[PDB]
């Protein structure tokens, strides 16, 4: 709803790239650009300060510069642990401010997901509410859609998806997208489908059931 | 060794107060300027604030200005974040950050330096639920999990067979239902054949709330 700060723009690499993030400062004279990277669950970490200094314990592959008004970061070699979130910083007018987020994330081919669709468990329609659950499991790239159909009718607004993070050896990705309705509302619907589309499938793969087998 | 270690955060409710402290170990923080940049979760950073005790000056983003307060205190080298009238968007993780003092006046800035782990600050009007555990039914290989719900607040660490099932496991991170209660998965992807014989429990931990469950699966009739 209200969102503080964007989320992280993704760019998709290999590992032996030459990446360079570029971030726009109006305020040049505030050369004073630093650059960090953030990996899931951790702090971030300093790389490049005063727009083109090495920090020191940062391998020498990132490098920074400036053209005029452009702060540019770029890494030569992209190595497996490089594949992370980068931040640019800047300060202006004392105060200091963060890009919005750049996620390398590693490249490979396209893979479709593996549907399943999970029932609720007769402890939860006992507690009054009915939760049908959708998996996607080791899928690339992270974009995919999951459409849920009751009764052959369209749903919108009664789900969650929940994507987790790239998998370091397989570099795929899993959804589960939650269906939660009431117990009222599941006991009058027969067919609950999961339509999934994804880049690697040629057509919608659906993965249905009928309440009670 | 410079190590900056955060505290205080935890559930507060919307319009209530909440004070961090950000105690740190290695060097001075007198001459030095100590900072407050948050996360939310699954977005970027954002600084909120900057202190200097030489100085005294305090400067704040302008997204917490007139609430938030920043401080330190050099008899314990710690500094603080005081938060009132916190509202939900300022659910976040709270990492203190330090900024070398100014040495040179051309290179006056040189990148926040070392950080802290960060401390999280769930604001919100809900109360410390337990976790309630449901198994997923399982219908080559064939997929099946615990649907673990209605819990307040973040986080819960999801185990199978005792810590002992680990590769397959996909354990995705919590949604924040419109109850105001967090609701996640946990799936895993285990041979059929070993359906029957070897026994599926996951261990859900909640630690805020003391809940250790452990709910078996089993395919249904």
């Amino acid at each position: 709803d209200i969102q503080m700060t964007q989320s992280p723009s993704s760019l998709s690499a290999s590992v032996g790239d030459r990446v360079t993030i570029t971030c726009r400062a109006s305020q040049s004279v505030s050369s004073a650009v630093a650059w960090y990277q953030q990996k899931p669950g951790k702090a971030p970490k300093l790389l490049i300060y005063s727009a083109s200094s090495l920090y020191s314990g940062v391998p020498s592959r990132f490098s920074g510069s400036r053209s005029g008004t452009d702060f540019t970061l770029t890494i030569s070699s992209l190595q497996p642990e490089d594949f992370a979130t980068y931040y640019c910083q800047q300060y202006g007018s004392y105060l200091y401010t963060f890009g919005q987020g750049t996620k390398v994330e590693i490249k490979r081919t396209v893979a479709a997901p593996s549907v399943f669709i999970f029932p609720p468990s007769d402890e939860q329609l006992k507690s009054g509410t009915a939760s049908v659950v959708c998996l996607l499991n080791n899928f690339y790239p992270r974009e995919a859609k999951v459409q849920w159909k009751v009764d052959n009718a369209l749903q919108s607004g009664n789900s969650q998806e929940s994507v987790t993070e790239q998998d370091s050896k397989d570099s795929t990705y899993s959804l589960s997208s939650t269906l939660t309705l009431s117990k009222a509302d599941y006991e009058k619907h027969k067919v609950y489908a999961c339509e999934v589309t994804h880049q690697g499938l040629s057509s919608p793969v659906t993965k249905s059931f009928n309440r009670g087998e | 060794e410079v190590q900056l270690v955060e505290s205080g955060g935890g559930l507060v409710q919307p319009g209530g107060s909440l004070r961090l402290s950000c105690a740190a170990s290695g060097f001075n923080i007198y001459y030095n300027y100590i900072h407050w940049v948050r996360q939310a979760p699954g977005k970027g950073l954002e600084w909120v604030a900057e202190f200097s005790p030489y100085s005294g000056s305090t400067y704040y983003a302008d997204s917490v200005k007139g609430r938030f307060t920043i401080s330190a205190d050099t008899s314990k080298n710690t500094a603080y974040l005081q938060m009132n009238s916190l509202r939900a968007e300022d659910t976040a993780v709270y990492y203190c950050a330090r900024s070398a003092a100014i040495v040179d006046w051309y290179d006056y800035f040189k990148g926040f330096d070392y950080w802290g782990q960060g401390t999280l600050v769930t604001v919100s009007s809900a109360s410390t639920k337990g976790p309630s555990v449901f198994p997923l039914a399982p219908s080559g290989t064939a997929a099946l999990g615990c649907l673990v719900k209605d819990y307040f607040p973040e986080p819960v660490t999801v185990s199978w067979n005792s810590g002992a099932l680990t590769s397959g496991v996909h354990t995705f991170p919590a949604v924040l239902q419109s109850s105001g209660l967090y609701s996640l998965s946990s799936v895993v992807t285990v041979p059929s054949s070993s359906l029957g014989t070897q026994t599926y429990i996951c261990n859900v931990n909640h630690k805020p709330s003391n809940t250790k469950v452990d709910k078996k699966v089993e395919p249904k009739s």
